[PDB]
């Protein structure tokens, strides 16, 4: 133990830190722009139809 | 030196016997190259190199013996030729 | 001492599910905040 | 007479390129033990998925113990993750040969 | 980060006196009299009391910005505006002001771009808050003057300071500004791309996996935005990044790696025959190092199978398909090259050529002599592939192939009719 548990406790803490959340943090950013990309092109669409249906007004 | 706890609960790919099924590939491909060289005579990733080179030079020799023995039958021929 | 590390595991697995949510959570919201942008646009061509 | 000559040339070349080969391949003789003894250990050696690192336990000499720390230092350094292995030494009734 | 946590603290340990620079005729009385009570606002903040916390500190930060355009007392003046500035979330109230508008926006602009990297890191977290909400940031706000901006390349050079201290800070805005398609796919952007390309290959430091993990997460915002893909494909180090992450010993970087070039979906046909180099190579190595996510693997090993369908996609078997195995014949590998051609009769012939004496009986009736033509130089190129295999031909209808429309009006299916006899002749006798 002495300096085997504390360092083997604070790789613990780094790995909970750092590998948990950035990947976690990397993965949620990624598809939350997916989404709103997807989304928003989805709406271009719809916005293309809408101007049709005015210019045929 | 630690008892081989993971192998005793499997063989098969036990826990990081893939790669030491990798690495038994890659020995296979060793003592190949080494019967090779012994055949030759020689002073006796990397592994890729090793095999690669094995290969060429066993495509070598086999490229030496065709002709060798195309060699031989041009030879016969002339030879019958030659005594016609 | 291992149990840590145990709860070290846990947590992560925690965050991993908490970023799946998130991320199906960031989605639904979109679709309807696009929904309601979109409205908005036809308002305004309308006008 | 061209073909012998060819069939000559390339194994001379294909020789000349295996002494080399050959030396190389001394080299990987032990190469190639060292590779299949850490396969053969990591087989062994089982891995922990909540501390992420592989565990390994053998029998050790007490008094020799306190010198593994040294390699597992330049490992580390090597390796030059801040994750650092820790090696502890676990009393139980079985008899170490 | 710890580069904006070092930027932090270097901007807070130096305290700047703006009574004695406005006593020296450099600012004012009352800007004093603000600084001094900007504590009292920020009590208020923490007190619920936004009128005195941010409404006018947000102008009166601008104006102290503005006003002290030294870096010294901009250390001070931004360790002190730093909360308002961090974040939306953070000092919402003051934020929610400053982002409020383009105008608003715009108007930290005038405060960007100043003093050391210290302040720069606040600097460029406000840019970047700017530039996340597109309207926020218009092109004039701020595109352009992100651009004409060399200080971000400036703090990206600045190597004294320490190994990432504008790189993570420059990574970190990259990124959020990737939530705005426009940040992203902006030529300012672009321009560092190309800069960066020499970073992009060697991640040997363990600093500089992190600085590969930046460069990872440039990677993907990268293939968020299109015109920032073309710029990667303009960018050079492409098949440096691969063998770069064929040897990575952090699996969360190859995992990236992988994960765009997954996201270059799209063709990029020098990248993409790069992977099919490193499909048999660094494809094979990382299913064979398989390691950390589980997910990752999975991700890895869809990868793979994307990267073997789009490999030879040209030169598949489709044409062969629908040239002899159709019926009606076309463009064809076999006929392409006597290779190609072997490797298709090595599937043709099992029981006396089967599919080849069904190819055969096909052109043998066929009223389109083009279609006749076609199939007529693929049977001429399978014969000529294999002597015995010409004498097989012949034997089949592929010589019935050929006797039909030998010598025909047509030119194209005469000459493949008589290539097909002629090869048949040829692989009869040696």
């Amino acid at each position: 133990n002495d300096a085997d548990v504390s360092k083997q406790i604070q790789q613990m803490v780094r790995f909970i830190r750092q590998e948990a959340e950035e990947k976690a943090n990397e993965i949620s950013v990624s598809a939350e722009e997916e989404f709103n990309i997807e989304k928003l092109q989805l709406v271009e669409a719809e916005k293309k139809k809408i101007r049709q249906e005015y210019e045929r007004k | 030196q630690f008892k081989d706890l993971n192998s005793e609960k499997s063989p098969f790919q036990r826990t990081y016997a893939a790669q030491i099924k990798k690495c038994a590939e890659m020995a296979r491909k060793l003592r190949f190259f080494k019967e090779q060289m012994l055949k030759a005579g020689i002073l006796s990733d990397l592994e890729v190199k090793l095999g690669d080179l094995e290969a060429e030079l066993v495509e070598i020799n086999a490229n030496g013996d065709k002709l060798q023995r195309a060699h031989s039958e041009l030879v016969e021929y002339k030879l019958v030729l030659q005594k016609a | 001492g291992i149990q840590q590390l145990l709860a070290a595991e846990q947590e992560a697995q925690h965050i991993v599910a908490a970023a799946r949510n998130a991320k199906m959570a960031r989605l639904r919201q979109a679709k309807e905040e696009a929904e309601r942008e979109i409205a908005e646009h036809r308002a305004q061509v309308e006008r | 007479s061209e073909l012998k000559t060819t069939l000559d040339a390339g194994l001379l070349h294909r020789g000349n390129l295996l002494q080399t080969i050959g030396d190389q391949f001394e080299q990987w003789n032990l190469l190639v033990k060292r590779e299949k003894s850490i396969y053969h250990t990591l087989n062994m050696l089982s891995l922990d998925v909540t501390k992420k690192c592989l565990v390994g336990e053998g029998w050790s000499p007490v008094f020799a113990t306190k010198q593994i720390q040294d390699a597992l230092e330049r490992a580390a350094f090597d390796s030059n993750s801040q994750v650092g292995a820790i090696f502890q030494v676990l009393h139980t009734k079985e008899s170490p040969p | 980060m710890d580069h904006a946590e070092l930027t932090t603290e270097q901007v807070l340990k130096r305290d700047i006196p703006w009574e004695t620079y406005m006593t020296t005729k450099l600012i004012s009385g009352t800007g004093l009299q603000l600084l001094r009570r900007y504590d009292n606002r920020s009590e208020s903040h923490r007190a619920q009391l936004l009128d005195d916390d941010g409404p006018s500190y947000v102008r009166v930060f601008v104006s102290i910005l503005r006003d002290i355009y030294k870096e010294e007392t901009v250390e001070y003046v931004l360790a002190l505006i730093d909360e308002m500035l961090t974040a939306n979330p953070k000092r919402a109230r003051l934020f929610h002001d400053k982002s409020l508008a383009s105008e608003d926006t715009y108007e930290p602009f005038l405060r960007l771009l100043w003093k050391g990297n210290w302040f720069i890191q606040e600097k460029s977290c406000k840019i970047l808050a700017s530039i996340v909400s597109a309207r926020p940031k218009p092109q004039d706000r701020i595109d352009d003057v992100l651009k004409l901006l060399v200080e971000w390349l400036c703090a990206q050079l600045k190597k004294p300071s320490h190994p990432s201290r504008g790189v993570p800070v420059a990574i970190n805005c990259l990124a959020a500004l990737l939530k705005e398609p426009m940040v992203r796919s902006s030529f300012v952007q672009a321009d560092g791309v190309k800069l960066l390309t020499p970073l992009i290959s060697p991640a040997s430091t363990q600093q500089s996996i992190q600085l590969l993990y930046e460069t990872c997460l440039c990677v993907w915002l990268l293939s968020y935005y299109e015109p920032a893909v073309e710029y990667l494909a303009t960018t050079r180090t492409l098949p440096r990044l691969i063998d770069v992450v064929k040897s990575s010993t952090k699996e969360k970087v190859v995992r990236v790696v992988v994960l765009i070039l997954r996201n270059l979906l799209p063709k990029g046909n020098f990248a993409a025959q790069m992977i099919d180099l490193g499909l048999p190579q660094v494809v094979q190595s990382l299913k064979a190092q398989a390691w950390s996510d589980e997910d990752l693997l999975e991700g890895l090993n869809q990868l793979e199978e994307g990267l073997k369908d789009n490999i030879k996609r040209l030169s598949s078997f489709d044409k062969y398909k629908q040239e002899v195995l159709l019926g009606h014949l076309d463009w064809s590998p076999m006929h392409k090259d006597p290779l190609f051609w072997r490797d298709n009769i090595t599937n043709f012939e099992e029981n006396d050529f089967q599919i080849l004496r069904v190819l055969l009986t096909i052109l043998d009736t066929s009223s389109d002599p083009r279609a006749l033509a076609v199939a007529c130089f693929d049977l001429s190129q399978f014969i000529q592939y294999h002597p015995a295999g010409r004498v097989i031909v012949t034997d089949l209808k592929a010589k019935e192939r050929v006797m039909k429309l030998m010598n025909h009006e047509n030119t194209e299916v005469t000459k493949s009719a008589l290539l097909c006899i002629q090869r048949l002749f040829l692989g009869a006798k040696y």
